[PDB]
């Protein structure tokens, strides 16, 4: 049915510009108002812009009137969002909202892009390290993992065994470190006797730096 | 631009006998200046203006409160909707021509 | 501008209870009051508007009352597919604006964490820095306190924690808590142990090692 796509969220430094995209399909984007939101990492939701599909009625919140714009294409059936003088109260993951009923307001939203994450910092690109964490511990099984640590910016995908591991594999949401660095880890709990015929390695993914790091864990 | 904020209807759709209706509209915000959003409609999902509207481009002129504006209507014969308002507040009147 | 107010913030039930979600509004909101559900990495869902009128799609057990300043959604009967975060919204003004949230967890029996101690890699080592992870797998609730002890002595900074979701198959969490530390001063201290408190302790559990054995 409805789909929702959002693109062109990425690192900026303050003061830089960018703009948003949402590729939409399922439904009349032409007929339908169309919202722009935004969701700061582990906050609540925020009401950023709405525009009417008609295009007659643009509307913006206090936070940002002045400081984006909001626009669309019905031909391509993409909705856009100029956003200039960026602040860094303005990382957060920018969602795509379609109205519930045609020829609104944007009053509220009954559908959901799965939202793309913009990040404003005047720190640089870079990829992770992956160290190993050894399983030494011995509480009921073989516990063991790995530290993805100094990378910028969020997000990091990591498996285990390319996917060929996911009974009791634990990723940790990313702490953002006083130097300006996030760092996780992904621990795996495995029974201990499988310690000297299974092999670990690690999945992990920086698409923002492009790094693909396998890690070998053994005891 | 549009108004933006809902109308409060403050008589029933009137006839005239001129074939065409008449409603007094109360404006509640104060957002100036704006276009009254107003059309005769078939049906409540294809909002198809199947009705000349008679007074020429309805407008809330004031920039105050609780304006009053009267605007004129000629439905087509038969079965109809006169919409006013946009989004979750818009008040739909179904109505009957002859 | 209308601020929303959800209470309260976090409430534990069973699968199979019947929960009310308050959320209040410091203006008169006659009916135009819409609920939003959202589960952790996941888009929002629309659920109701008008406050009692159900979306396409959404289960019976969800309804929703109130009017003017006050509303409440209601579970008739919980569900997995019902533990997450819901927000409510008011659509009377221009600023549409949100509630702050409310996180419906999943109850289950106190159960102890596992605690397993890492030593900073070889590999890790060669580039000037070494980190001490202290992981506690599986424990309920989420409440729970990490002791850092370099020497037996109460080290305190350079210390962050991280918390997983409550898992969908046991319901428990997992916390994971990072000492980075300077190969320098790593080399300067012998003894490095965390020290965990958790309701299903009886005693504080410390896991603990010396450098090179």
């Amino acid at each position: 049915e409805v789909q929702l796509l959002e693109s062109g969220g990425r690192l900026v430094q303050p003061g830089g510009s960018l703009t948003l995209s949402c590729a939409a399909s399922g439904f009349p984007f032409s007929t339908y108002a169309m919202s722009w939101l935004r969701q700061a990492p582990g906050k609540g939701l925020e009401w950023v812009s709405g525009i009417t599909g008609d295009s007659g009625s643009t509307y913006y919140a206090a936070s940002v009137k002045g400081r984006f714009t909001i626009s669309r294409d019905n031909s391509k059936n993409t909705l856009y969002l100029q956003m200039n003088s960026l602040t860094a109260d303005d990382t957060a993951v920018y969602y795509c909202a379609k109205d519930r009923l045609h020829s609104g307001l944007g009053e509220l939203f009954s559908y959901w892009g799965q939202g793309t994450l913009v990040t404003v910092s005047s720190a640089s690109t870079k990829g992770p390290s992956v160290f190993p964490l050894a399983p030494s511990t011995s509480g009921g099984t073989a516990a063991l993992g790995c530290l993805v640590k100094d990378y910028f910016p969020e997000p990091v995908t990591v498996s285990w065994n390319s996917g060929a591991l996911t009974s009791g594999v634990h990723t940790f949401p990313a702490v953002l470190q006083s130097s300006g660095l996030y760092s996780l880890s992904s621990v795996v709990t495995v029974p201990s006797s499988s310690l000297g015929t299974q092999t670990y390695i690690c999945n992990v993914n920086h698409k923002p730096s492009n790094t693909k790091v396998d890690k070998r864990v053994e005891p | 631009g549009v108004c933006s904020k809902a109308f409060k209807f403050l008589g029933t759709p009137a006839d005239t006998g001129h074939g065409t209706v008449v409603l007094e509209l109360q404006y509640t915000g104060t957002d100036g200046p704006c276009k009254v959003p107003i059309s005769s409609v078939a049906s409540l999902n294809d909002l198809t203006p199947v009705g000349r509207l008679v007074t020429v481009n309805p407008f809330v002129s004031v920039a105050t409160a609780n304006a009053k504006v009267l605007i004129e209507l000629e439905p087509p014969f038969g079965d109809s909707y006169i919409v006013v308002g946009r989004g979750e507040q818009q008040i739909n009147h179904h109505w009957h021509k002859s | 501008d209308i601020q929303m107010t959800q209470s309260p913030s976090t409430l534990s039930a069973s699968v199979g209870d019947r929960v009310n979600i308050t959320c209040r509004a410091s203006q008169s909101i006659n009916q135009w009051l819409a609920w939003y559900q959202q589960k952790p990495g996941k888009a929002p869902k629309f659920l109701m508007y008008k406050a009692s009128t159900l979306e396409t799609g959404v289960p019976s057990r969800f309804s929703g009352s109130g009017s003017g300043t006050e509303f409440t959604l209601t579970i008739s009967s919980l569900q997995p597919d019902d533990f997450a975060t819901y927000y409510c919204q008011h659509y009377f003004s221009y600023p549409w604006t949100f509630g702050q949230g409310t996180k419906v967890e999943i109850k289950r029996t106190v159960a102890a964490p596992s605690v397993f101690i890492f030593p900073p890699s070889d590999e890790q080592l060669k580039s000037g820095t070494a980190s001490v992870v202290c992981l506690l797998n599986n424990f309920y609730p989420r409440e729970a306190k990490v002791q850092w002890k370099v020497d037996n002595a109460l080290q305190s900074g350079n210390s962050q924690e991280s918390v997983t979701e409550q898992d969908s198959k046991d319901s428990t969490y997992s916390l994971s808590s990072t000492l980075t530390l300077s190969k320098a001063d790593y080399e300067k201290h012998k003894v490095y142990a965390c020290e965990v408190t958790h309701q299903g302790l009886s005693s504080p559990v410390t896991k603990s090692f010396n450098r090179g054995e």
